């Protein structure tokens, strides 16, 4: 339970923030310094455990990206979706450090391979709701 | 959410999945080219009509497009209220 | 000349013919 | 010292925590507890229309002339009617998220439902009618101070 | 006037006033309507 | 096409099951769901206590005198007292069979109930005298439209 130090704002958390979802997120600071957080603000860390509460899926994603890893190296933090009944998701990390490529064979769902020269067609394609992938 | 849509010309930079701030990207083993991994859309839910991805895609004709389709949602709109 | 009840007359053949039958016209399509 | 976090979108200063506002907010029929919802619509009737039929009682295109106070008094009728109207209406469609936003650190009551809505509604008709009335009743002998004349 | 009757008069309000309001109103409430039923 | 059965003693005519006569008599004060028995009695109390006064208020043996407005406004009072008396009198006496015939697809509502009666007798009274005096009110200024002389 590790919070920064913050003097208070005006653009928190909303209406929807715990009628609808809540996202969280943490990681292991050894030392502390000045950042920002995109709902505007200059503040301090602490030491190890850093726990943030948010309510959009781009300030967290924002943190993560540009200030941990590119600034800090910081590379162990944990974003958690969360539900209304207060249960949470683990979408990410899901590759340890995000590395969005590498693996030793990976998910399987859905394909479509295959180039644009020989498109959907309107006049051919017609009396149902389907899209431009089954040719 | 929206659409999304892929091609063969993925030389496989990897340029487009470091830029969509949105998770709805994964390179799937392949085998055509010298790439072995192509990228693919695992997470379109997600989906913001940002398209940051293909202006990172270099390849000639970018490979990765986007229909953007019509049936958003808070989460396709992305509203923190 | 000009007219009387007779111009009551004209309005009580609307609201029967007319009016429900393009009421119908119009309730047909399924709201 | 926020209300419950430092870091929500809310803040600690005293205009909206400060002890003689709060004092004075939630003791309004709004939010005052031992009463029914009939009770609240009634006083709130009663003061809006006490007030609203001033700013256009002798402020009409009638405003000089010899009847313009039952001029005002028919036209905030009328108001307070479509009023009503307009909060039965809502009340008809409400039952999105029945809840309304709270800030008041209780809740304000269970008047957050719709036959409450229906009920409220109906003592608003009557109160503003009293208020109305009453005022008019106030303005009526132009001497109401005359026959004083202090 | 003429050899009609008053109703020119008073005829005007309720169509531009009052039809409209109810027009508005069955429309508002339509809009909002449960599933799968609607009136 | 019966309702459940082709032999029972009714009939699919299309004056009994058209979906804009059901629409228009579901909603109706009498069976409208989300409201209280109180309301029932204003509402249906006003109604009638606002058009029962002129059937005998230019009828009146008193017709063409120069009091009958208020003449008719009594009137109508003692008969919706008496109207008031009668459906208390018969709720007092009520509770053989409990119920209505409903030929409404669903009950009306749990106002079938002694209590529930007494309370919509009270909202009737209160209606029925309201609805009297706004009738009167309406009427009183003969020249409520020669004000406007439109
Ligand atoms: C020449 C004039 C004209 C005509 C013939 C129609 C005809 C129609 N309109 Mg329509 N409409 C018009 C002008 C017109 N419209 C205008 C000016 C607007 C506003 C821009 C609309 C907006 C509108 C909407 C929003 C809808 C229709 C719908 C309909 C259909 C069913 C109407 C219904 O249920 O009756 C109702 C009539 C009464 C209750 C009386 C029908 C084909 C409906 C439709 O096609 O749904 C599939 C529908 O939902 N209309
Ligand atoms: C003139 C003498 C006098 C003095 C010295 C005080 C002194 C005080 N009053 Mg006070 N008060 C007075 C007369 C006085 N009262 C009268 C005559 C009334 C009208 C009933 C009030 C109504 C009043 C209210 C409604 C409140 C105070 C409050 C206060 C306190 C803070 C006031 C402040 O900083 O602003 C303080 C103890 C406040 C308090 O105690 O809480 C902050 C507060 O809410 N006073
Ligand atoms: C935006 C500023 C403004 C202001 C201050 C006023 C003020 C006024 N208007 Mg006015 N008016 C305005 C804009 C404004 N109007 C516009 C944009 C239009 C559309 C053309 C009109 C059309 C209009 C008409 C047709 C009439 C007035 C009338 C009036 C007077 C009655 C006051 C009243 O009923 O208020 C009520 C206030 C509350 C209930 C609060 C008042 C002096 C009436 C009057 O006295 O004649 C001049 C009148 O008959 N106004
Ligand atoms: C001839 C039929 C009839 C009559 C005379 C009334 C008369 C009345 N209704 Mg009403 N009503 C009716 C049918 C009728 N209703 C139907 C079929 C519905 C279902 C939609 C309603 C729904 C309704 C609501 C929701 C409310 C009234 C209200 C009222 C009162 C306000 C005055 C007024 O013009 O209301 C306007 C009448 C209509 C718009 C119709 C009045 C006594 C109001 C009331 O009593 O306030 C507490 C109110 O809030 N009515
Ligand atoms: C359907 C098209 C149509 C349109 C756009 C109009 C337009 C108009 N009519 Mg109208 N009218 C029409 C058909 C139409 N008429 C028909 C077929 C009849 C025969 C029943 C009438 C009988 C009629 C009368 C008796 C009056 C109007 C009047 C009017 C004017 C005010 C609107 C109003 O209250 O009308 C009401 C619309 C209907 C009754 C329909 C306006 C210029 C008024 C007028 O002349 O202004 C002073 C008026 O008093 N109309
Ligand atoms: C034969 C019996 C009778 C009589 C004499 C009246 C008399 C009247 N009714 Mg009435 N009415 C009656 C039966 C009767 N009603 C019945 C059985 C119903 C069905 C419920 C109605 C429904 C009704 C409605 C819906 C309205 C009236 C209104 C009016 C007034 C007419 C205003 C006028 O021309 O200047 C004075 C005329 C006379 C004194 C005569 C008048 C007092 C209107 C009203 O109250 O004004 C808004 C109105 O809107 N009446
Ligand atoms: C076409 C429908 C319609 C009708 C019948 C009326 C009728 C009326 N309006 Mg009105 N109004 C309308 C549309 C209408 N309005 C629209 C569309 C607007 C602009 C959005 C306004 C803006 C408006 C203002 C700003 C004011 C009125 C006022 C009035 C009243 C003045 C008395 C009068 O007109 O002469 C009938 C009476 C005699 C001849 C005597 C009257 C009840 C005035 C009033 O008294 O309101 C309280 C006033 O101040 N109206
Ligand atoms: C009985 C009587 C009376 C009364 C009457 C009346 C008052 C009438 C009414 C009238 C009316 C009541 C009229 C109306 C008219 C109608 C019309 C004119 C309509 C039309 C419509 C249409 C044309 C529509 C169209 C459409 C649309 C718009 C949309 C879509 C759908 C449709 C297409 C359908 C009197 C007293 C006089 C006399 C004695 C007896
Ligand atoms: C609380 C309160 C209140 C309030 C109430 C409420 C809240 C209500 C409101 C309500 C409202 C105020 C509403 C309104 C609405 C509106 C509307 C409803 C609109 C209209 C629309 C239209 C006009 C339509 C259109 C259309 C369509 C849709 C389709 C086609 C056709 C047309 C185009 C026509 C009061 C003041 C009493 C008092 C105090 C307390
Ligand atoms: C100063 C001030 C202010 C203001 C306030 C005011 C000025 C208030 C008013 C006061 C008052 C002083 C008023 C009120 C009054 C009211 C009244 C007084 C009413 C009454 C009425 C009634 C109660 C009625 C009843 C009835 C009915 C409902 C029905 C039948 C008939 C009868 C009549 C029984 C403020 C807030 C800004 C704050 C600051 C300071
Ligand atoms: C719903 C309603 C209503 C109704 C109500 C009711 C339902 C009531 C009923 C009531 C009734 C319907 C009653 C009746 C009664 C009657 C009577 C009760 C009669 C009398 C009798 C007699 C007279 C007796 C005889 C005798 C004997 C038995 C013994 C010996 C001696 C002598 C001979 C005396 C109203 C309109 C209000 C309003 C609206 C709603
Ligand atoms: S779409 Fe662009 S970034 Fe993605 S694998 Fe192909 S070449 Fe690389
Ligand atoms: S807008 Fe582009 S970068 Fe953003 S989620 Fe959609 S495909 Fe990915």
């Amino acid at each position: 339970g590790q919070t920064p130090i913050f003097g208070g704002s005006t653009g928190g958390l909303l209406t929807k923030a715990f009628r609808e979802e809540k996202y969280v997120i943490t990681w292991t600071s050894p030392k502390e310094q000045v950042f920002e957080m995109p709902t505007g603000g200059a503040a301090i860390m602490r030491q190890g455990p850093n726990k943030l509460e948010l309510a959009r899926k781009e300030y967290c994603i924002a943190l993560g990206g540009q200030q941990l890893r590119a600034k800090f190296r910081i590379t162990d933090y944990k974003i958690y979706r969360v539900y209304p009944n207060g249960e949470v998701q683990y979408l990410h990390p899901s590759d340890g450090v995000f590395p969005e490529k590498v693996n030793e064979g990976r998910q399987k769902v859905g394909y479509v391979d295959r180039n644009i020269g020989k498109n959907p067609d309107p006049a051919k394609l017609k009396f149902s709701g389907m899209t431009t992938y089954n040719a | 959410s929206h659409s999304v849509k892929i091609y063969d010309t993925c030389i496989g930079c990897t340029q487009c999945v470091r830029a969509c701030p949105t998770d709805v990207l994964e390179m799937v083993p392949w085998d055509g080219c010298k790439a072995g991994q192509i990228a693919a859309s695992p997470r379109t839910e997600d989906c913001v009509g940002c398209k940051r991805c293909e202006t990172a895609c270099p390849t000639d004709f970018l490979s990765i497009r986007v229909y953007l389709s019509n049936a958003e949602t808070t989460r396709s709109m992305g509203l923190a209220y | 000349m000009s007219i009387s009840d007779t111009q009551v007359f004209v309005a009580l053949v609307i609201a029967l013919i007319p009016g429900v039958l393009a009421f119908r016209l119009a309730t047909e399509l399924y709201k | 010292p926020s209300r419950r976090d430092p870091q929500i979108g809310n803040l600690e200063t005293p205009i909206n925590n400060s002890s003689l506002v709060k004092w004075f907010i939630n003791n309004l029929p709004a939010y005052r507890p031992g009463i029914t919802p009939l009770r609240r619509g009634l006083e709130v009737g009663m003061a809006h229309g006490y007030w609203l039929l001033g700013p256009f009682a002798k402020l009409g295109p009638l405003r000089d002339t010899d009847v313009a106070n039952i001029a005002g008094l028919l036209a905030t009728l009328g108001m307070v009617v479509i009023s009503t109207l307009a909060v039965s209406l809502y009340a008809a469609t409400d039952p999105p998220k029945p809840v309304a936003t709270v800030t008041v650190p209780n809740p304000p009551d269970t008047f957050d439902t719709t036959e409450g809505w229906n009920t409220f509604a109906s003592g608003f008709l009557i109160g503003g009618v009293g208020g109305a009335v009453v005022a008019y009743f106030i303005l009526a002998n132009i001497e109401l101070i005359q026959n004083i004349f202090k | 006037m003429f050899s009609a009757s008053f109703l020119p008069s008073i005829l005007v309000p309720l169509t531009g006033l009052v039809f409209p309001a109810i027009a508005m109103a069955l429309l508002l409430i339509y809009v909002e309507r449960e599933d799968p039923s609607g009136i």
